[PDB]
């Protein structure tokens, strides 16, 4: 009719993508799951339209001049918003909006800086992306308000440092990415004892001097699980790569391979008899 | 009964907490290296597993604290079969990944016994004679 | 002769599950989609070369649950001092088995108690 109409016997997806629009058609199929919004020209969106549809899980805004979001009617069943590579400078507050939001994709934004309570009422957000905007610091206590947080994405942007306890809190993160950033040091005592199987940190010019050496520290007992951000290629391609983190980005000096001749070690108790 | 200074006594042996980050390969050999020998600590019964969690309370309970117990395992891992019974010929850990040393458990309250790996950072409690 | 969604290597069918379960009903999944199924078993490093071959596409970079469990409990432990062990007062854990979908497929103690995706397995 109106768009594509897919119906798959899961769940009713609807492709309305490309179709040069403003706002919403009127009238869809109520029990709409999946809604596909790309490539058009949306400037200005208001949830409370989707409102009609109670079935709705998915929700694509990408790529669609977007500027600005009215943060307006609850969405309870909706787990995943994408709104890549559109033309925000800010981030919207969505604390009572979407309960059920696990998916939050806002790469290749124009974001700039993080308010404190950047998100609330996200306790079932598992995956966050951030790729390619451009913010420089981030706030305290930002993904606390989100614990089931798995996978999270930062790479790309102008960042350079980073809060200590950030990700304190996060007992099922398993992905991180932070590569090609300016990223210079780590905090000691940042990423704690969780196991972090996948994290991405090549590309970021790094200062290699005794205030890294919790870093190298952790760079050599997670040399398994240090990796380089590949898209097209096959999976054996994509092994682990502890050299990939080079001091000052040289591909000649590796970051677990340093030194630090000349950094003071924390009297023997057992030589003073 | 008759001990040195910076240590302390109990029955069958001498005990002295040690205040520094170690390895556990690495702590056996600074055991032998206190003049009057011995190893990492051993725990059997219930009254000295007591009295040790109260001796590292005293060091004000800084971390987890290394124990002499260690998983002697044939290859990396310790079990024989999987789960649809065909038996474990292929291993792919990492030494990291590898739990062998055991260690005092500073939650619980020093009173259990928890593998980790062994080239890891703790302190230890060396068990010397008088 | 495999089923209609099972892919095939020497031998055996092998099904890829996206659903997160814990490590012990992901059996119970593989045991009655058919008799005789199991998690997953690797044996060579030829074997999970395939795995991730199949894997990947399907899951970007996830964790597999695979067939072992309880893997620092079976091998004896000496003290230091060469004593025996009369009594026990562990710190009783849970650790079952976890498979990267990388290269090498690296292997990761996980708890049995948090929820991961699995892949089941069977001989026909």
């Amino acid at each position: 009719p109106i768009c594509e109409v897919s119906k798959v016997a899961s769940h009713l997806e609807v492709n309305c993508d490309k179709r040069q629009l403003t706002a919403l058609p009127p009238d869809l199929p109520k029990d709409t799951t999946i809604l596909h919004l790309s490539e058009n020209l949306l400037y200005t969106f208001s949830l409370a339209t989707l409102m009609p549809y109670t079935r709705l899980t998915q929700l694509n805004l990408d790529r669609c001049e977007l500027t600005k979001l009215q943060v307006d009617g609850t969405l309870p069943v909706l787990g995943t918003l994408d709104l890549s590579h559109n033309q925000l400078q800010s981030l919207p507050l969505l604390g009572q909006t979407l309960p059920a939001l696990t998916v939050l994709d806002v790469s290749f934004n124009r974001l700039t800086s993080l308010p404190l309570g950047a998100l609330r009422g996200l306790g079932e957000l598992q995956e966050l992306y951030l790729k390619g905007n451009e913010l420089k610091t981030l706030p305290p206590g930002l993904l606390t308000p989100t614990p089931k947080l798995e996978k999270l994405s930062l790479a790309n942007n102008q960042l350079t440092e980073l809060p200590a306890g950030l990700l304190n809190g996060l007992e099922n993160l398993d992905t991180l990415l932070l590569q090609e950033n300016s990223l210079y040091t780590i905090p000691k005592g940042f990423f704690g004892s969780h196991l972090l199987p996948f994290a991405f940190l090549h590309g970021n010019p790094w200062l290699c001097n005794c205030e890294i050496l919790y870093f190298r520290r952790w760079l050599q007992d997670n040399a398994e699980n240090v990796y380089v951000w590949k898209q097209g290629v096959d999976v054996k391609a994509m092994t682990s790569n502890v050299a990939s983190v080079q001091c000052d980005n040289s591909d000649k000096f590796p970051v677990y391979k340093y030194p630090g001749k000349g950094c003071p070690t924390l009297y023997p108790e057992e030589d003073t008899e | 009964v008759d001990c040195l200074p910076g240590w302390s006594a109990y029955d069958q042996s001498c005990y002295r907490v040690f205040k520094l980050l170690k390895t556990w390969d690495d702590a056996e050999k600074f055991c032998t290296e206190r003049p009057k020998g011995g190893h990492l600590v051993s725990i059997e019964s219930a009254g000295e597993r007591d009295f040790v969690a109260q001796l590292v309370s005293e060091n004000k309970q800084t971390d987890n604290v290394w124990l002499g117990l260690k998983i002697q395992s044939k290859g990396q891992q310790c079990s024989t079969e999987w789960t649809d019974g065909s038996s474990v010929s292929y291993e792919n850990f990492s030494e990291y990944q590898s739990k062998k040393c055991f260690v005092l458990e500073k939650n619980t309250g020093f009173r259990t016994w928890l593998n980790l790996n062994c080239g890891s950072e703790y302190a230890f409690v060396c068990k010397s004679p008088p | 002769c495999c089923p209609l969604r099972w892919s095939s290597y020497e031998g055996h069918c092998y099904l890829v599950v996206k659903e997160k379960k814990t490590w012990d009903d992901a059996e119970k999944f593989c045991t009655e989609q058919r008799k005789g199924g199991h998690l997953v078993s690797v044996h060579s490093r030829e074997e999970a070369d395939f795995l991730v071959h199949l894997a990947y596409p399907i899951l970007d970079l996830s964790l597999i649950w695979m067939g072992l469990s309880n893997m620092w409990n079976d091998c004896k432990r000496e003290w230091s001092d060469g004593t025996k062990l009369d009594f026990k007062a562990w710190a009783k854990t849970s650790d079952c088995l976890i498979g990267k979908t990388d290269g090498d497929n690296q292997w990761l103690n996980m708890d049995c108690s948090k929820k991961h995706y699995f892949v089941c397995k069977f001989k026909l």
